[PDB]
């Protein structure tokens, strides 16, 4: 699904870049033709601004999908790294809490000795 | 007196960094009984480290407050460029240690000869 | 060996063909060589006392071989001054030296060779001591040459060379020790500090008056401490920032 | 090339138009500033260094005697060392644009004659300048002068 | 001002990252704190060495007392080592005298 | 898998690069040409910068397409993150601080044979290619026969949990297998040079107090001698393995 | 026919030839002649003879061998310096007798650096002494000594106007000691030093006129001529580092936390890429200090959110937050301590929903925490802290 979505958006991102480049070229040519002496049709034109925001929207959607997948994969690998299941989670949380107590003790002592 | 307190201050500042290094190594080896031992070791290290701070501080105060009469010459004016009964006690101790070192050298020579002989015999017996 | 097709000399040749006299003579020669090396190192230990000398003979020996472990440290700085160590192999007729830097040298039964080699190794350990001390006191090494070729043509051992700079810029020290002519140390004082250098009218700015200049020499005699490293550390502290 | 080309073509059309920027400016100002928001919140130094980094044997100085300060920089330096101080001036004319036109020593045979040692030092130092590589520096001339004097000492 | 205080603050700062309530950040942080701690430690060592040099060049008697104490300690250590060696030698002498028999 | 994690992390940067590169093309165009002191220079500078910006957009887009192919409860995650952070931080700190040690002096054997046997067995457990045979023919001083493939047969001579002498021999050569041939030579010059380099490594790997990491590093350095007659010298035409960098080198070339 | 060929293993292709000749008057003595040979089926190139200057050591032989082994590596470096049009003095004996050094006079000025900065650099380079050290004699060190340092640091670097930087280069085992890569890397480091001196000169010129908040907010800490470590924060905890990577030809900033009061990170690690690009487009450090001072306070609040909420880093001062995937919100930081929040999924143009969609219904919660999606603003950094948990 996260890999699948990344595949789905990539053709769209290429399409959005193509339109944004083409629309920019049409707008610049019309503006240069109006600024210099050169007749040009009013036409549909299509606004450059609308295309540039669309490209940014697709970029955010892709980054959000990848960031979630990376976070989910990192959490899974860490979970594997660390008889009944309730006692299992109990001893895990106990080890983590005792490590945190050691942390707090070292911190408070090293901060009370000086500074 | 003061020249030895300065050496004490030197050894304290040379040992505090080693103590911090040992503390870093202990925190590194602490992966998640043995936890109690690691904790009490870290606490003892911290206490001895604070004691070392206090010792280096007090020896600093001592060497700073001493400032004996014979210090009018600033640094770089002291380096030599091109252009009683204490000595008798030193000589006596030197003669004594020289005799003891000669005797110890004789003992070491005899021990080396013994070991070489035993090794040669136990090697040739095969 | 004949069934498994052994080589001409390899695993055959004579296939044990010596005499009692030959073996006994070889053993006697090895014993004499061992004794000689031992006495030489002992003298070196008693006569030369400045850097150090150490020897740890191996537990198990043979009738035609032995081994020692020579170390050349300093009197006070045993930890840091651990750059030169030797492992002699006293054979029946040759003494093989394996240095810590990957250098193998086949010496001779004659003592002068071993004595000169140990003297050159002490001379090199002397400059390695200054190098390891500059590494610890935070002094920046500017140059280091293990076998320098500029200066007077030296004795049995080639001269060594080091030049370090003070952490706070201006000051700098240089050391050249050798087996014949050694302990040639000279400090590099900064300009505008000696006040004896001839000024020049071409220098019209004050920015150039901060470079390390007149290269004043220091007498290693009539100094403090007891070992080369003690005096080097005292000189480094003298050229340090006065935090008194 | 791919997917960008018409933009490329467009700007390659419209260079050397005087009104150019403005057209670009107009069609590209609002959207960007809407999306990203508001905008942002005497003597040359090389000779001086070469002098400062000489060996204390030399005591180089300027030359106010001859016609100078119009062409090259003339120097009478010295020879001060355990060696010999024969003829200290060795007038050297360092031309402008130092990293080229290697400086030339103005020869003065009037003083180097009438003495065998001075004739020998002149001969050997001249030969050593002949063997010197092209585009030599001032320090090179000073060092070859010193070593030529030393060769004359060891020869006689 | 009291370089002891500054070295204490640097030793606290070397712990100021973990003791609080990716890899490049911790990397550069440990680089900076460790290098600062090393520089200030080498500076305090330099100050101590300067004080030692001054006291030795102007008061060369406490150093002599130190040499006396060190030599006496060396002699005592040598005596203790030779005593232990003699004990081991006598033990092995008795052991060997026990054997060799028939 | 870890390879997937890296591909996702690389891809996240590639999306950020594509967005930044597209913004750069438009942002630079808005500023337009600059004077540049010359007509030719100004035209060239604008074209060069625009073309570089246009190319960067193409390169960044291509990477994203290629990268597609490759790929009470919160407190627990906080503890996991802090554990990883402390591990990395303490590792880096211990490395940086033991690399530069200010210790200058120390002043301010007997060992159980079963302990040495356990250490040797632990070392033999790793490095499955190497096989170490423990034996004590003469006293408590142990003698280790270490077989490395069909390549080497090293004879380490322990006096304690300490390495004293090493004599490597060839695989086809005979160590005599019995009362051990401690004193002999390999009869081949290559193995003699390897014995010299092994004694050099022994003199190099010398930790003061801990007697186990020295043997660990010695066995690791010996294991590097498995691809002999198969590896280049890296500065020579086709016997030494540098320390801290297990790279082959000829003794005549350097190192 | 009685000669010895002593090859130099460290520097190849150089062979010393020691020939022995019988002396006529003494039938029990020999004479030695030493020649310096060189090789390119071995082909000799040139031959020159040095003739000037227990009894088995032959002192002069070892002396000549050591002299050759120490001097010959400098010849290749001199040739490489001459081949790249770098004016350099010849190999000179240093003042401490034993040595060799190649002191450069002028460096090729630069590429891509303004003329006035080139002048400021060329008038501050006092010496560029190169020296040789290291085992096997293949490590080079160049000591550059600059004068008139623009700005000092908190460390003990406020001494006399002479800053000494040591640049070390160790070529590979092959590619012999005298090669092109050493001087190429040296020129690359010089170019990076110049491109950094640009920014340090700009900052030194802008130091007298400061908006008076960044002066207490930020402080310079070290200046090693290749890195800029500025430190900011209320307690001077956070640190930013500026450096020019010649490999990528772009400025590389590295952020860290050095101070005994801070969070778990620099708190700016979520905007690192946009800050990289921002400093790459316009190399000005005062703008960096300003944007950091403006964006630190909202970042301290937006970093503590539970990680549900997802932080999408958009362009600078436009950090995006998204509860789950359905909801979104835009954070527009501005000067004078204000943040403008938006509807998120809403579009700034024709009213259509984005790919995420799911228009956030309430909206007015942001108004009470002081269509209908235009602009919610005026939060004075305290709403930015409470509205986090509230929303």
């Amino acid at each position: 699904d996260p890999v699948q979505r990344y595949k789905m958006l990539i053709p769209q991102l290429k399409e959005s870049l193509q339109t944004l480049m083409k629309v920019a070229a049409q707008n610049l040519i019309q503006n240069t033709n109006i600024d210099n002496g050169q007749k040009s049709s009013d036409g549909p034109i299509q606004r450059f601004d609308k295309c540039l925001e669309e490209f940014y929207a697709l970029c955010d959607q892709l980054e959000l999908c990848l960031r979630l997948a990376h976070e989910c994969l990192s959490q899974s690998c860490d979970s594997a790294k660390h008889l009944p299941y309730p006692q299992y989670l109990a001893v895990i949380k106990a080890q983590i809490s005792c490590a945190k107590d050691i942390h707090t003790a070292l911190l408070d002592c090293a901060n009370k000795v000086t500074g | 007196n003061t020249a030895s307190l300065c050496r004490i201050g030197q050894e304290t500042v040379q040992d505090i960094v080693y103590r911090t290094m040992e503390i870093f190594q202990l925190l590194r080896n602490m992966q998640l009984g043995t936890y109690q031992d690691r904790l009490t070791k870290l606490q003892d290290n911290l206490r001895q480290l604070s004691v070392l701070f206090r010792k280096l501080r007090l020896v600093y105060d001592k060497c700073n407050e001493n400032c004996g009469g014979m210090d009018p010459i600033p640094v770089e004016q002291l380096i030599p460029y091109v252009e009683s009964e204490e000595r008798r006690e030193i000589a006596e101790v030197n003669k004594k240690l020289k005799q003891k070192n000669q005797q110890l050298k004789q003992i070491m020579d005899q021990l080396r000869n013994l070991i070489w002989d035993i090794n040669a015999m136990l090697a040739m017996r095969n | 060996s004949g069934p498994q097709a052994f080589d001409k000399n390899e695993i055959n040749s004579l296939q044990s063909s010596e005499g009692l006299l030959e073996k006994i003579i070889k053993q006697a020669k090895h014993i004499f060589l061992r004794s000689r090396a031992a006495a030489t190192i002992d003298s070196l230990a008693s006569r030369i006392e400045d850097p150090q000398i150490q020897a740890h003979w191996s537990n198990i020996n043979d009738v035609y071989e032995s081994s020692v472990k020579v170390l050349i440290t300093s009197q006070g700085y045993e930890q840091i001054c651990k750059s030169i160590q030797l492992q002699l192999n006293i054979g029946v007729e040759q003494i093989r030296v394996v240095h810590r830097d990957g250098r193998v040298i086949t010496l001779s039964y004659q003592e002068q060779e071993l004595q000169d080699f140990l003297l050159s190794q002490m001379s090199q350990h002397q400059v390695h001591a200054v190098q390891q001390l500059a590494k610890v006191m935070g002094w920046q090494v500017l140059s280091f040459s293990n076998h320098v070729g500029l200066g007077p043509i030296e004795s049995i051992g080639n001269a060594s060379a080091i030049t370090v700079a003070s952490p706070s810029g201006d000051y700098a020290i240089s050391v050249r020790n050798g087996p014949e002519s050694g302990s040639k140390i000279m400090v590099q004082f900064p300009r505008n500090q000696c006040k004896d250098l001839p000024k020049s009218d071409v220098l019209q700015d004050n920015k150039w008056s901060h470079l390390r200049g007149p290269f004043k020499e220091v007498q290693w005699n009539k100094m403090e401490g007891r070992n080369f490293v003690y005096k080097m550390e005292l000189l480094m502290s003298a050229l340090s920032p006065c935090l008194l | 090339q791919y997917l960008c080309q018409p933009l490329l073509d467009a700007v390659l059309a419209n260079i050397r138009s005087p009104v150019f920027n403005h057209s670009l400016y107009r069609t590209f100002v609002p959207a960007m500033t809407a999306i990203h928001g508001p905008p942002i919140t005497s003597i040359p130094s090389v000779l001086q260094g070469e002098v400062a980094r000489l060996d204390p044997k030399f005591l180089v100085n300027l030359d106010p005697s001859h016609c100078s300060n119009n062409g090259t920089v003339h120097l009478i330096c010295k020879l001060d060392d355990k060696d010999l101080p024969s003829v200290p001036p060795l007038e050297l004319s360092v031309p402008a644009d130092y990293p080229a036109q290697s400086p030339l020593w103005i020869d003065r045979q009037w003083q180097y004659d009438a003495n065998p040692f001075l004739q020998s030092v002149h001969r050997c130092m001249t030969s050593r300048l002949l063997q010197l590589p092209d585009k030599h520096s001032v320090t090179a001339l000073l060092n070859t002068w010193a070593q030529s004097v030393h060769q004359a000492c060891l020869s006689a | 001002s009291t370089l002891v205080d500054e070295l204490e603050s640097s030793f606290e700062a070397c712990f100021a990252s973990l003791v609080s309530q990716d890899q490049e950040e911790i990397r550069t942080g440990v680089d900076q704190c460790i290098q600062k701690f090393l520089d200030i430690a080498r500076q305090t060592e330099c100050f101590f060495l300067q004080k030692r040099l001054q006291l030795s060049v102007q008061k060369p008697e406490q150093v002599i007392k130190e040499d006396v104490s060190e030599l006496r300690n060396e002699l005592q250590r040598k005596d203790a080592l030779v005593q232990k060696h003699l004990t081991k030698l006598r033990h092995w002498q008795q052991v060997l005298e026990d054997i060799n028999v028939q | 898998v870890s390879v997937n994690l890296e591909a996702f992390s690389q891809a996240i940067s590639a999306i950020q690069a594509l967005r930044s590169s597209v913004s750069r093309v438009f942002d630079c165009l808005k500023d337009g040409m600059r004077n540049k002191e010359t007509l030719e220079g100004r035209e060239k500078a604008f074209i060069a910068h625009f073309q570089d910006n246009l190319h960067s957009v193409n390169r960044d887009l291509n990477e994203l397409e290629r990268l597609s192919n490759l790929v009470l409860y919160s407190q627990l995650l906080q503890a996991y993150k802090w554990s990883n952070k402390l591990q990395y931080h303490a590792g880096l700190a211990s490395g940086l601080l033991n690399q530069q040690s200010l210790k200058r002096s120390a002043n301010q054997l007997v060992l159980p044979p079963q302990y040495v046997d356990d250490v040797i067995s632990r070392i033999d457990r790793m490095f499955p290619e190497m096989s170490i045979h423990l034996s004590r023919p003469n006293g408590t001083s142990a003698m280790l026969l270490v077989t490395l493939g069909k390549v080497l047969k090293v004879i380490v001579v322990m006096r304690s949990l300490f390495i004293d002498r090493t004599i490597v021999k060839g695989y086809n050569e005979n160590v005599y297998t019995e009362d051990l041939d401690i004193w002999s030579k390999s009869n081949y010059q290559v193995f003699q040079k390897v014995t010299d380099h092994a004694t050099t490594a022994l003199l190099h790997y010398q930790l003061p107090q801990m007697p186990d990491v020295v043997v660990r590093s010695f066995m690791t350095w010996l294991r590097s001698y498995i691809k002999l007659f198969q590896a280049p010298c890296q500065r020579c035409g086709k016997t030494w393995r540098d320390f801290r960098t297990l790279e082959a080198f000829h003794d005549t070339c350097r190192q | 026919k009685n000669k010895l060929f002593i090859k130099l293993t460290r520097l190849p292709q150089y062979y010393i030839v020691v020939e022995m000749l019988e002396v006529p008057n003494k039938p029990t003595q020999l004479s030695y002649k030493y020649y310096f040979m060189s090789v390119n089926p071995a082909m000799a190139l040139l031959l020159q003879q040095f003739k000037e200057n227990m009894c088995a050591f032959n002192k002069v032989l070892a002396h000549f061998v050591a002299m050759c082994d120490t001097n010959m590596p400098f010849v290749g470096l001199r040739l490489e310096l001459s081949n790249l049009e770098i004016p350099h003095q010849g190999v000179q004996v240093e003042g401490d007798g034993f040595s060799h050094a190649i002191r450069l006079l002028k460096i090729p000025p630069c590429k891509g650096i303004t003329e006035e900065t080139q002048k400021a650099l060329d008038r501050s380079l006092l010496d560029c002494t190169f020296r040789l050290q290291g085992r096997n004699n293949r490590t080079w060190v160049a000591e550059l000594v600059f004068a008139n340092c623009p700005l000092n640091g908190t460390s003990t670097r406020e001494q006399g106007p002479s800053r000494h930087v040591y640049l070390t280069y160790e070529n590979l085992l092959s590619e012999p000691v005298g090669g092109r890569k050493v001087v190429e890397m040296f020129l690359n480091d010089w170019n990076s030093i110049a491109r950094l001196y640009e920014c340090v000169l700009e900052f030194a010129r802008s130091l007298p006129d400061i908006p008076a908040h960044l002066n207490i907010f930020s402080e310079v800490r070290v200046y090693n001529y290749r890195k800029l470590i500025l430190c900011y924060g209320t307690t001077k905890g956070s640190s930013i580092s500026i450096q020019w990577n010649s490999i990528h030809q772009k400025f590389h900033i590295s952020l860290g936390t050095v101070g005994p009061n801070s969070g778990c990170s620099n708190c700016h690690n979520t905007i690192l890429h946009q800050l990289q690009e921002m400093f790459n487009k316009t190399p000005n450090v005062v703008q960096l200090l300003q944007v950091l001072f403006d964006t630190q306070a909202p970042l301290n609040a937006i970093n503590k959110l539970p990680t549900c909420f997802s932080i999408l880093p958009q362009s600078s001062t436009h950090i995006r937050l998204a509860f789950r995937n359905m909801y979104c919100i835009d954070i527009y930081c501005r000067s004078r301590g204000v943040v403008a929040i938006r509807d998120g999924a809403y579009s700034l143009f024709d009213n259509s929903k984005l790919v995420e969609g799911f228009y956030p219904a309430p909206g007015l919660k942001t108004f009470l925490n002081m269509p209908g999606l235009v602009p919610g603003l005026a939060g004075s950094y305290l709403c930015s802290p409470l509205e986090r948990f509230l929303g």
